[PDB]
């Protein structure tokens, strides 16, 4: 939607009180862009620790899929924010997801020498 | 398995070749109703 | 960046070079992370 | 039978220049050139 | 320079396939006669 | 300016024996070219005019003309099957061991054609 689309910027853009506001406001948690990117996944991204909790809080799927099988714990995995896989992984995130291309949230912290995640992710495993 | 192997002759054709390559086969992944949307901007 | 115009003869030809043009366009849109799982995933085979 | 195909970038332009322009030259070469091309790719294909 | 390019899908083969042959075809001609052809073509 | 030379690899291609003649007369460049090297030689030899080769081989055709893939007269009348043209190409010093830009021989256009009688002859021609 607006509201949607909006939702995505500012859980991109970590714009903590328009998230609260856009979801006060009826902003569907679970509205994704044309690849599938939820504000989820681009908080978790983007690195965004408080807009993972409230999103999660407000119903966010913790195991949504874009087209290529990305899931918000592969993008926090790959892109080295340590609190949010620790976050997502307590609200139930698929240590074992494989995206399109055979590659686990491990797989891509490796692949990115996140090597404190990779072990979070292993004794998870 | 599945990968099928293309031999070329020459760099030229080939770096040509492997961009496009690149280009279709991320494309595939997609599903019918994204690449579609996508086309609809291209008609107008 | 430049908005170009290729003349094209025949519909056959013309339906090739859209799909390409369409990937290759589509393809400046996809993630980087995508794009560098992909291309180690190449790499990762090509070793093989 | 004209058709044009608007193209973002010089770099993409001139690539689809070039395949359209080896497409469209391929419908003038006589058969014995295309027939013998496609039996040396298949008289190396099976060597390798 | 005799390279082997690995692909995935026989959508994507056919199609590198039928753009491969043609460019392969034209690269034998010299300059002149690409030049000559393109000059042609513009008449 | 002079259309002469397109007129004789027209007339060579379509076997007008009569409108070579007059057309070489006419001062008709013996090995005028088209944008791919096709001589009327060339056209002759692929399309199977006997009588227009030996008219253009003894005004000057040049016997292993190459077109812009390293094709010869003899190659074409190898592919095509042309017996006769091929014995005379040969008598006319047409090179046997010519290789087009694929690495192919008359002999190999031959046998990859199935034209096993010409390729006896061109092995034989050695």
């Amino acid at each position: 939607s607006d509201l949607g689309k909006k939702l995505l910027e500012a859980a991109r853009a970590g714009q903590d009180d328009e998230v609260r506001i856009l979801m006060a406001n009826g902003a569907d948690v679970n509205a994704a862009d044309w690849l599938g990117y939820t504000p989820l996944h681009l908080a978790a991204w983007y690195g965004h620790l408080e807009i993972v909790e409230v999103l999660l809080k407000t119903g966010a799927d913790v195991n949504a899929r874009d087209a290529y099988g990305i899931t918000p714990l592969h993008l926090a995995a790959y892109y080295g924010h340590l609190e949010i896989v620790e976050v997502l992984l307590k609200h139930g995130a698929d240590v074992n997801a494989q995206d399109k291309f055979g590659k686990t949230p491990f797989d891509l912290a490796i692949d990115n020498g996140n090597e404190d995640i990779a072990e979070v992710l292993q004794k998870a495993a | 398995d599945e990968l099928l192997y293309l031999p070329v002759r020459g760099r030229e054709t080939y770096e040509m070749l492997l961009k496009i390559k690149e280009s279709l086969e991320l494309m595939q992944y997609l599903p019918q109703h994204t690449i579609e949307t996508y086309r609809q901007q291209q008609q107008q």
